């Protein structure tokens, strides 16, 4: 809902979407909550945020130690839907997409867990151990809940896989810079299948990676581990945190106009 | 899609991230055409024979069942190259790898065992072997390190989590998404995301193949039960799935009960846990009432999976096969009393399923039962183990 | 007067205190009537193939002689039951015990491999078993101490002399002379006053035996040469002797050279030592220009017996048999190869005959030959030792 | 040569004798010469000599001790045989056997050293790992050279071992008076086959044990570890030594008359 707004304005501004990731509860509640109204604040025309698990094998060693901290400070699941509740009350339009792992989301109930995102107003929902292949129950309680199933496009894909992420996705299709964990003729294919629009993740760092992104034909561009770079370099510094935070932002989102 | 069923009833499955998927694809077509190669089935018999010691004795108990009326043959894995069953398929999962033209191996280890496995095989075989294992297990294995080191493999620790085992098994799926091309991740366990569950099983189904034969030639009739440990459930998986039509043959499976099931200081996730989903698989596991994974505790290093295989929690589910728990106490007795009375070691892991071997003929004595203990390896490797137990004993 | 000849040569003979004659009598005629008894030979063959796992495979080594034309097959006697040949005649000599009505097992040990073995078929067997270990050995060989005693053996220090294994020897044939009565003396290698050498060369005979017919199923052909360490000279030969009649081929025995021969520090008595008569035997020994016996150096614990078997001396004496000997950087080298081209850790006593193979692929690289070494253990008790050296340079 | 006149005018005296053991060299070579001078002092008949050896397999602890002792000092084979010479030049007429280890008596030539035991004056050489199965080269050699072979008659013995011993034997026969280390009817047989008087050995410690074995028909007894405990346990004491020597020996003589 909130995805398909935010892609109709950015297209009548002929811009790109920048869209960072952070983990909630990294370093803390409250300093998360902070940092994630100063991303907003920045430019950020929508967010990524993970839920801290103890297996996050999809994540390079920058967000490994993100999940580390947040563990560090205590952060659960249950808080972290508290944390979403009060940012959708902040902010209404933003879109939030969630990071998971298989095992969170299961837990409890899947249609559960969707049920959850729909109440404290989350856009989508990406399961990072969750192919296509297995991903049957998870978007369909997903679009149950009006919750945008977040499908990967991986760089060594198919037509096939092409047309299911086409057909299964909604809200943005996650277009991987490449193979790997977190550290071009695909666009006009998704396309010509009407897919979500694409969004880029994987390696963004810099504002030309952005800039490139959005020439190549995608939607917009994701960012984490340069975002939680930011943050792990400047714990004992939360004001100037904050400050660098808003600096590359700017500057990523700045590239996407 | 695939050419096999990746599902054992509810469980087991393929969640693995996206990019992971061809890796497992290509493995499954390798193994299909492998299976239907006689080539290859020729070379595989020939490096179990000949290099590993294949077949492996099926020895029969002549003292520890005195005064009962309980036949207990012992299947000796602990006399297979390696000193453990972990042997068996490293070197198909070596061959199938070279088959795809792979140069490079990544495993994961715990108890460093099946890393060990991995590194003999890699260096027998010419594959460039990387091991993962966590950081807590590197300075506990401090022997099995050396022993991956000096066959040429490149060991790797991992700090992350808690240094253990899943941490290890997460990063070999890391590097596996990003070198899948080049690399093979040699899984050491009947677990993890489809195929593995099932190559595993059909490259450690020789155990209980043989252990049919030798138990016809030498008793005439099929045992009353086979029982043996389980940690992810290999070498129990090897060693029922011959006998599974068998239906008058019981399969016995034994996690480590640690410290007591009610302690909460086990690793028995199949009949103490809740499903999960984790490591590419749905599977019983130890987790929060969150959903966080946490660690199998065993005195026994190797029956450190925090799960267990889908095919185990399938044959539980539908009666095929009942699971059970020991106490670390009760495998420590089960060493002395093997090594006092029958004069071989066995191996901590191994010394579980024998513990529920000597309860079953303990409990009820004058019970007619013939049983096969499979022995999964030598307990050469916990001698400072158990004298340090005894020592502050 | 005796049944068999208690001489190879000039090398044997019985030189023991009269008082100890009647038990060697008795041991003589014990054995040449179990060796006529089918029930005896059926129990002996049983306890080899279903405890201990004989047969023992045969391995090609299929990347050591790359680049050369030596064929190189590994006799895996690493691969039965307690890691060394050492099983073997253990089992042989344990129902030899029982037959003569003897209850109680005595054994002398130097790296304790022997002890090990005698201990665990001692548990098996049901005879109460004691070890004799000079005290210096037991501070160096905890693991085995402690192996020993998990299976129920006695373990006593011996304190006397230079306080390892000739004294360990004395230890045990002073108790000897005076518990003949209820007690077997388990000697543990091929030398020793008659019938030791006869017997331990007769029940280690298999070794040879299998490779016969293993390299002619292989190869179609016998060895051009069969390659042994000689400590004392058992595994050497068990290997021997099914080819001593078989005149085209060679029969090559490797001494410990330890430091270099002309260092003074080896073992190597059959060819740098000078007869004497000690431990009930004439044969070649490590002794000073007085005649006092001295103790053999080896970087490998198990090549420390100070003597050699009498059978070896003779068929050195006669040309039958070549001896050589490699030191502790050649067997230290021939180790670190064999874990990393082949997968197999050696035993470092082993890794002396895989040294004077190597020597002979390497220095004549275009020499058509096929080859047998017998690895006569695994090396896994070895890893330390190799680790500390190898960390020191 | 010396034994026969020994036994002859012992036999006039109605006597047994009393023959003690001790290690040459132990404690060291001049308070040895003593200790032996001390124990001719006090009533020995004869002597029976240790050459220090490396491995003494027939010992018991005791004696085992007393030859680390006399190596802890230095002990040759050869300085043996210089105090043999000496003792000899001394003492003319006391017999003087020595208790050998095979290799001592086989390095350098058997035929050699029964020649060196001649020429010194040894009267008796018994060598303890030698069965009179392996007898013949030794048993040649010393009756080239006017030594007496010395064999064992142990208790657990047949009628074919005493003829053997009795036929090859010269001096004395060596009556072991029961299986295992240092620490009645025989008599009889021997006597009956001419064979050299019999001498009792292995745990002599009492006079009465003395007195015993003359009554048996025992020409005499031999006495080592009860000899060799009084030297290890005066070690400090040198003359007091030689003061406990000489009680015992006196005693164990007097039990001989
Ligand atoms: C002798 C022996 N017996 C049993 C097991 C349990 O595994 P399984 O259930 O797969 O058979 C192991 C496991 N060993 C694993 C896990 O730590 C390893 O990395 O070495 C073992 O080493
Ligand atoms: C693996 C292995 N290979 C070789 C040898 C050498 O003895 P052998 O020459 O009798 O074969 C030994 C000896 N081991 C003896 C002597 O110390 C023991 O008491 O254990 C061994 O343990
Ligand atoms: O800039 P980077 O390289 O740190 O990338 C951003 C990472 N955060 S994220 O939510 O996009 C993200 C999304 C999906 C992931 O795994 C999957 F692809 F397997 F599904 C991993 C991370
Ligand atoms: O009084 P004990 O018990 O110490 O006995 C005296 C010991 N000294 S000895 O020369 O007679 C002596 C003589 C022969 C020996 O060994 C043999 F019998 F095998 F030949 C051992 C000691
Ligand atoms: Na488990
Ligand atoms: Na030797």
């Amino acid at each position: 809902e909130r995805y398909e707004n935010l892609f109709a304005q950015l297209n009548d501004r002929r811009e790109g979407a920048f869209v960072p990731f952070v983990t909630l509860g990294d370093p803390g509640i409250e300093q998360s909550l902070k940092i994630i109204d100063t991303l907003i604040d920045a430019g950020a025309d929508a967010l990524e945020l993970g839920v801290p698990f103890s297996d996050p094998l999809a994540d390079g060693p920058t967000i490994q130690n993100a999940n580390l901290r947040a563990f560090a400070a205590g952060v659960t699941p249950a808080q972290c839907f508290e944390m979403l509740a009060l940012i959708r009350e902040k902010h209404p339009t933003i879109p939030i997409g969630l990071l998971m792992y298989a095992n969170l989301v299961f837990n409890n109930g899947i249609d559960a867990f969707y049920a959850r995102c729909e109440q404290v107003g989350v856009d989508s929902v990406l399961v990072a151990d969750v192919p296509v292949e297995e991903s049957a129950p998870f978007r369909q309680a997903a679009l149950r809940h009006n919750i945008a199933p977040i499908f990967i496009c991986p760089p060594n894909a198919d037509d096939d896989l092409l047309r299911q992420v086409a057909s299964y996705g909604r809200g943005y299709t996650y277009l991987l810079s490449r193979s790997g964990v977190t550290g071009h003729h695909l666009i006009e294919k998704l396309k010509e299948y009407h897919a979500a629009p694409a969004l880029q993740g994987f390696g963004i760092s810099s504002p030309e990676q952005v800039s490139a992104a959005v020439r190549a034909g995608a939607a917009g561009a994701i960012s984490g581990s340069a975002i939680v770079k930011i943050i792990e370099k400047n714990l004992a510094s939360p004001k100037q945190m904050l400050a660098e935070l808003r600096s590359f932002v700017s500057a990523m989102k700045a590239a996407s106009r | 899609t695939t050419l096999l069923n990746p599902y054992f009833g509810e469980f087991g499955g393929m969640y693995v991230p996206q990019i992971l998927m061809p890796a497992l694809n290509q493995l499954e077509e390798a193994f299909v055409s492998a299976q239907k190669d006689p080539e290859f089935q020729a070379q595989f018999a020939d490096l179990l024979k000949n290099y590993a010691g294949r077949p492996t004795a099926l020895t029969k108990c002549q003292n520890i069942t005195a005064g009962t009326r309980t036949t207990l043959y012992l299947k000796r894995e602990d006399l297979l190259h390696g000193g453990a069953h972990k042997t068996n398929q490293v070197l198909g999962q070596a061959l199938l790898a070279k088959r795809m033209g792979k140069s490079e191996i990544i495993a994961e280890t715990g108890a460093g065992q099946h890393g060990v496995a991995s590194a003999l095989a890699s260096a027998l075989l010419g594959l460039k072997c990387r091991i993962y294992m966590g950081a807590k297990d590197v300075e506990r294995q401090s022997p099995n390190v050396f022993r991956m080191r000096l066959m040429g493999a490149e060991v790797i620790p991992v700090h992350s989590g808690s240094a253990t085992l899943k941490d290890a098994c997460n990063e070999a799926l890391r590097d596996w998404s990003g070198s899948y091309e080049t690399a093979h991740y040699m899984l050491g366990t009947a677990a993890g995301p489809h195929p593995y569950p099932t190559i595993v099983r059909e490259f450690q189904r020789m155990i209980g193949e043989e252990t049919k034969a030798q138990i016809l030639d030498k008793e005439g009739r099929l045992p009353d039960a086979v029982i043996a440990c389980v940690g992810g459930g290999s070498n129990a998986i090897g060693m029922f799935a011959d006998f599974i039509n068998d239906t008058s043959v019981g399969l016995i499976g034994v996690e480590p009960g640690g410290h007591g099931i009610e302690t909460g200081e086990h690793g028995a996730p199949l009949k103490h846990g809740r499903v999960g989903i984790y490591f590419g698989m749905k599977a019983p596991m130890m987790q929060t009432a969150d959903g966080q994974i946490e660690e199998s505790y065993s005195i026994s290093a190797g029956l450190d999976f925090p799960s267990v295989g889908p095919q185990h929690a399938y044959l539980n589910s539908i009666g095929r096969a009942d699971y059970v728990s020991i106490t670390d106490d009760e495998a420590l007795e089960a060493f002395k009393t093997l090594c006092r009375h029958e004069g071989i070691i066995p191996a901590l892991e191994s010394s579980h399923a024998l513990a529920h071997a000597l309860k079953m003929m303990r409990e009820q004595p004058e019970k007619e039962q013939l049983l096969v203990v499979n022995l999964s390896g030598r307990g050469d490797k916990d001698i400072f183990t158990v004298h340090d137990i005894l020592k502050a004993r």
